[PDB]
DNA sequence: CTGAATCTCTTCCCGCGCGCCGTAGGAC
DNA sequence: GTCCTATCGATCTTCGGAAGAGATTCAGA
RNA sequence: ACACAAACGGCGCGCG
């Protein structure tokens, strides 16, 4: 089941890999396999910083490593990228609902 | 016989070989990125790095 | 047993708060006027702070455990560098590709 | 001797285990230890002998 | 608990003279 | 043009050496 | 008011 996972990237050029990964993803197109990759925002939680919705695969894992200046992802290893908690994400949400 | 020696020209050429690489990270994404049929060719490539 | 007829202990070895050296002692010459001479303690000093306020938002947000726990690691990062810059697994260095002269 | 001492049996556990070793901690794919691979001595974009 | 064959952060004469030379990314 | 602003950290020309003692580590005894 | 003045860190080449 597709859960958010955690990876961190620069700052500034985040916005750059917010849309650019969507568009690798057009490209080769194992997209059903995404969900969303989505960073919130202030007038900043996380300003360098990613959430990829998605089941973690090893195909898909190098395809979001793709896209230079993404350092990777967060977890017990890299192979083995760590889920956000459904409650933080969904007490996050409305953190970001409010803006 | 196991030694050779360089000289301007050829070392010139292998570092602005390397100033090309790193062209080359910039002008991929770029030529990904870029609609193509507007954008033209100094578009895709900007002197600074080489 | 040295430890204990010592006054030391150890718990006092894991730093909680840090001393900051004295600013004159760590000066910013201005090489070419407004153009200061690179300064690595000050630098590192800057690194560590932005990285603490930075941990400090998050936990005043109270962001998800990973990214904090990422966090906590690059503050020690930091710091690390800041005392050696070398002991660990890699230095860090600035655009001119010299290895900061940490305090030690 | 040599054999012996390898551990490795088959391709797929020498692309696997080469690109492990390459890739310290890594997730290994049998097409991605292969293009490392072709990477490491077979295109001169990365290896080359003038 | 014995054994080498494995393992990595110390050190590398004393002073002097010029010369050069030091964050990245952007309101268009 | 002047002046403002936020991180700084991946993949590229890398390897260019080597004596000496505390871990951790290979083979049983 | 009877008083300061222009070096921080590297690289190359040479010197006894």
């Amino acid at each position: 089941k597709k859960r958010w996972y955690v990876v961190q990237a620069f700052s500034g050029f985040e916005g750059r890999v917010a849309t650019s990964l969507r568009e690798h993803i057009k490209l080769h197109n194992m997209e059903d396999l995404f969900g969303e990759v989505m960073v919130p925002t202030e007038e900043k939680f996380f300003p360098g910083y990613v959430l990829v919705q998605m089941v973690m695969n090893d195909a898909s894992w190098h395809l979001v490593r793709s896209v230079p200046r993404v350092m990777g992802f967060i977890g017990g290893t890299s192979d083995r990228p760590a889920p956000i908690s459904d409650k933080e994400v969904d007490a996050i949400m409305n953190r970001l609902q409010q803006v | 016989g196991n030694r050779r020696i360089r000289s301007v020209g050829e070392m010139a050429e292998n570092q602005f070989r390397v100033g090309l690489v790193r062209v080359e990270r910039a002008v991929k994404e770029r030529l990904s990125l870029g609609d193509l049929d507007t954008l033209m060719p100094q578009d895709m490539i900007n002197a600074k790095p080489i | 047993e040295a430890f204990v007829q010592s006054g030391n202990k150890p718990e006092w070895m894991i730093l909680t708060v840090l001393p900051v050296l004295p600013p004159d002692l760590r000066p910013l010459v201005p090489l070419d006027g407004g153009r200061f001479a690179t300064s690595d303690l000050n630098d590192l000093y800057r690194r560590v702070i932005n990285r603490n306020n930075r941990l400090k938002r998050l936990l005043d947000l109270a962001a998800p455990d990973i990214i904090v726990r990422n966090e906590k690691r690059m503050l020690q990062e930091a710091v690390d560098a800041l005392l050696d810059n070398g002991r660990r697994g890699r230095a860090i260095t600035g655009s001119n590709k010299r290895p900061l002269k940490s305090l030690a | 001797e040599t054999l012996r001492v390898d551990p490795t049996n088959d391709r797929l556990s020498a692309l696997v285990e080469i690109y492990r070793m390459m890739r310290p901690g890594e997730p290994p794919t049998r097409e991605a230890a292969e293009s490392l691979f072709e990477n490491l001595f077979f295109s001169e974009d990365r290896y080359d002998l003038s």
